[PDB]
């Protein structure tokens, strides 16, 4: 795979008018991206200090909620078009290679 | 290198012999020390400065304990722990190095003495730690065989490991023990959690001893033994960090309320000092390790970092009560700029450390929010923001993989916040600008939607829709570097894009086009409600910003841009409604939610296109006869909106808020009104709307159960509009 | 190794607590005694 040259897929929407010239971003961000004059009242101490409070109480939050091979898994499937596809036709996120996974991996003093 | 040894004795071999130098000649070292610095040359040649330190230097490499004995010694018997501190650093820089042996020597002795300080209480001990740990940074500048691993393994082996390293978890007191004023009086026990406060211990000692309100102000809770002074907002387990089977023990002192405020400070005081001094001798320490296992030691010291409970309280949390007082508040406020400048400091140092390619999860921001937690304490100093721009941007370019994708929504939430509120501060808001631009050079696109998202939900103690487009603008533009921001950044200086994959300037116009396709992906989602709140604060700036510049300049060029700018805005709001057309579809708290979500993102498309239109289409006639009118919406477009309208009515009836719509009512009287519905094509439309307003009036009128509780003064305003439509075009 | 140099400081200070314990009980007599002058 690393002879062959990059391409990256691109976000493309077919449902715009043509003279819409669709911007270049990558799809994977895309995809993650969408899954998920009077200042004095500001410096006084009092709202400083609740905003700290806020910071804090955000941070105790996130506390009770709470390689290389990897990296270049994960850098080829973006770098190419057709990785870990096979067959180039079956789809990487279809239904039947959903099936075919669970009922081949199936397993059980 | 081999002057750095005593040669002549290492030579001899080795097949006792004792030394008698009493203390008496070892303090001759200091004159020397002294004399180090004299310049004046004999009629031979030699000078009095280079004598001594030859003679210095060749003492320090052949016994560096008996020359420096008679000061770790004396210092123990008396509270000169200044003038040994000042003589020593004189010592550094002016013999310029210390030989591996000599540093060593000192270092071991220097904590055998903070380890016996702590070990021994005594009147004059924390104050003897605090001005040792002010100079060990320097000493642990020439170590060799330092590692972190040797290092924690002993000092913890001797279990007093929490004064020196700031990585140190250690399980607090869970009780303590009090006496009260009097002698021999019944004593108290109390239990300790991990985040109680002196106040509670205070107030409920104050309860139990049966002390009137009136002198509430006069009693205290020190440490007799330590002679330590206690703040009021300072955590148990931080000043008792030992889990021993004795508990501490406190005593309630009754003194003037002045003197224990002005012992408070002092103590507070000191004990700053010792933080910072502790956290500068963990970057010295992490500042010289072979580059081969620095990567190792990062890491060791990221898993300590996370797993220690109560961190980012620890770096972020300041004592802000006693910033007000007049007398010592300046003091300790210019102490803790240089704490959390120090904090940022090691954080970035940490950072550049560990791989390119981590896994990060959520816990980034734990690391993060710590910028954060400086710059909102201070923001107006420019050495720290300065210094925190530096950081970030290092930090963004040395994190390719997570900031290109969600790193850039931990960070922009503060400095958006900060930038919107201090508009006065001329410097405050171009370094910003100049650190926002250098992130979308950094990042290009991917950088704006991530600002774009964070600054949505701070729309209006909110970020305004102006102080948005200033910073769009200042981005369309190239800034200055006024503070020389590029100084601290470790990177080439060209700071080409990131990505191979993207030269061009950011511009407005192209920001919306982008805007309106993450619309167009996900329509039914809250990312879309987010950029439609976003193009709905953004869109009246950008027409103002049109006008403005005509005004401006008179000329024909000027106006050309504005058509074309016209024209792509108009391309750009068709593609749009074209593209959402899933939200034509009709239809206690999960109803009031649904609710809710169902109405955000059509109100948000009426809103916009509704002034669009009505910005813009008085502007094309008076413009161009100033300088053929293009239709700016198409029939398709308009039918979308129409069935969009219908669909917020069907709804409507039901809900009053619904009927009480701010974006409804405007696109009914003031959007129906100026559209020409000469076109029979157009006309469909408006014969839409009218039925479902026929379909709604007979739905009321059936059955006045609806009838009692349907509100009447917003279907006035739907007739009023109705009529004046009907008014403005006879046909 | 680590393991028994642990049992004999352990084993060590162990007998170190029980002359504790003798002594301890031979001094918790002063203490009380100037507590019941103090209140007598």
């Amino acid at each position: 795979f690393e002879k062959f040259p990059n391409r990256p897929q691109m976000v493309k929407i077919s449902k715009l008018p043509s003279d819409f010239t669709v911007p270049k971003i990558r799809e994977s961000f895309m995809k993650q991206f969408i899954d998920r004059v009077f200042s004095i009242r500001a410096r006084n101490l009092l709202e400083k200090e609740t905003a700290v409070t806020k910071i804090l109480r955000a941070c105790t939050r996130q506390r009770m909620l709470s390689m290389k091979r990897k990296v270049q898994e994960e850098e080829l499937r973006e770098n190419h078009p057709y990785f870990d596809k096979p067959l180039f036709i079956v789809g990487r996120e279809h239904r039947f290679r959903n099936f075919c996974r669970v009922v081949v991996r199936a397993r059980f003093h | 290198l081999i002057t750095a040894i005593p040669i002549t004795q290492e030579a001899c071999y080795e097949p006792p012999p004792q030394a008698v130098f009493p203390a008496c000649i070892c303090a001759a070292v200091l004159p020397i020390v002294h004399l180090m610095e004299d310049g004046e040359v004999r009629e031979d040649g030699v000078a009095v400065s280079a004598v001594a330190q030859q003679v210095l230097w060749n003492c320090l490499i052949e016994d560096p304990s008996t020359v420096l004995r008679h000061f770790l010694e004396k210092l123990t018997i008396s509270n000169r722990q200044d003038e040994l501190m000042y003589m020593l650093r004189k010592l550094l820089l002016n013999i310029g190095d210390f030989p591996a042996q000599t540093s060593h020597i000192l270092f071991n002795y220097l904590v055998g003495l903070i380890m016996y300080f702590v070990r021994t209480p005594c009147e004059w001990g924390m104050d003897a730690i605090s001005a040792t740990l002010t100079f060990l940074w320097e000493v642990v500048g020439y170590v060799e065989g330092l590692f972190f691993k040797d290092l924690k393994q002993t000092m913890k082996k001797e279990q007093c490991e929490v004064k020196l390293l700031v990585t140190a978890s250690m399980p607090g007191t869970k009780t303590l023990v009090v006496h009260g004023q009097n002698e021999c009086d019944i004593p108290t026990q109390l239990p300790v959690h991990e985040d109680t406060q002196f106040e509670a211990l205070l107030k409920e000692c104050l309860e139990f001893f049966n002390i009137p309100e009136s002198q509430s102000t006069h009693y205290f809770l020190m440490d007799k033994r330590w002679n330590l002074i206690h703040y009021n907002k300072t955590y148990v387990r931080d000043i008792y960090p030992f889990r021993r089977s004795v508990s501490p023990q406190l005593n309630l002192v009754h003194m003037h309320p002045e003197k224990g405020q002005e012992l408070i400070q002092k103590q507070v005081f000191t004990r700053k000092l010792e933080e910072v001094g502790r956290v500068l001798f963990l970057i010295s320490l992490t500042q010289k390790i072979p580059t081969a296992h620095k990567q190792s030691h990062v890491s060791m010291l990221q898993e300590d970092l996370l797993r220690l409970p109560s961190f980012p309280r620890s770096a972020i949390d300041a004592e802000f009560s006693l910033f007000s007082d007049p007398q010592a508040g300046k003091e300790l406020f210019g102490l803790d700029t240089l704490q959390k400048s120090l904090w940022i400091q090691l954080l970035e140092e940490m950072f550049l450390g560990m791989p390119s390619e981590f896994p990060w999860g959520d816990e980034i921001m734990l690391f993060l929010n710590v910028f954060n937690g400086a710059l909102i304490l201070h923001p107006e100093d420019s050495a720290l923001l300065r210094q925190y721009a530096a950081t970030v941007i290092n930090t963004a370019v040395h994190f390719n993989h997570l900031f290109s994708l969600s790193g850039y929504q931990w960070i922009l939430p503060t400095m958006l916040q900060v930038y919107s509120d201090y508009e006065s501060n001329p410097q405050l808001r171009q370094a910003i600008e100049f650190a926002c631009h250098q992130f979308y050079i950094l990042h290009r696109k991917p950088f704006v939607l991530q600002l774009f998202a964070s600054v949505a939900p701070l729309l209006e103690k909110g970020v305004s829709a102006q102080c948005l487009f200033d910073l769009l603008q200042s981005l369309e533009g190239e800034t200055t570097d006024i503070l020389d921001i590029l100084e601290l950044v470790k990177a080439e200086k060209p700071l080409k894009s990131l990505d191979f994959c993207y030269d061009l300037t950011f511009s407005i116009s192209e920001a919306i086009k982008l805007c309106v396709t993450v619309v167009a992906y996900a329509p039914e989602s809250f990312r879309s409600l987010q950029m439609l709140m976003v193009l709905e604060a953004l869109v009246p700036c950008y027409l103002q910003k049109l006008k403005r510049q005509t005004s401006q300049v008179e000329t024909v060029p000027a106006a050309r841009e504005e058509i074309a700018a016209t024209a792509a805005l108009a391309t750009s709001l068709q593609a749009l409604l074209y593209s959402v057309e899933v939200l034509t579809r009709p239809m206690e708290l999960d109803e009031r939610i649904a609710r809710e979500e169902f109405r955000r993102p059509r109100e948000s498309l009426l809103n916009i296109c509704t002034e669009f239109y009505k910005h813009c289409g008085p502007r094309l006639k008076i413009l161009q006869n100033l300088a053929i009118a293009l239709e700016l919406l198409d029939v398709k477009s308009h039918m979308r909106l129409a069935e969009i309208a219908h669909s917020l009515l069907k709804l409507a009836p039901y809900d009053t808020q619904t009927m009480e719509s701010r974006g409804l009512r405007r696109y009914i009287m003031e959007m129906l009104p100026i559209t020409d519905w000469t076109a029979e094509a157009v006309r469909p439309a408006l014969i839409l709307i009218l039925k479902r307003l026929d379909r709604m009036f007979n739905k009321i009128h059936k059955m006045p159960t609806l009838r009692r509780q349907v509100e009447w003064e917003p279907a006035s305003n739907l007739i009023e509009g109705v009529c004046l439509t009907l008014q403005r075009q006879p046909i | 190794e680590q393991l028994e140099y642990t049992i004999e400081e352990e084993v060590a200070k162990q007998t170190i607590r029980m002359w504790l314990k003798k002594c301890l009980k031979r001094i918790r007599a002063k203490q009380q005694q100037s507590c019941s002058i103090i209140h007598s």
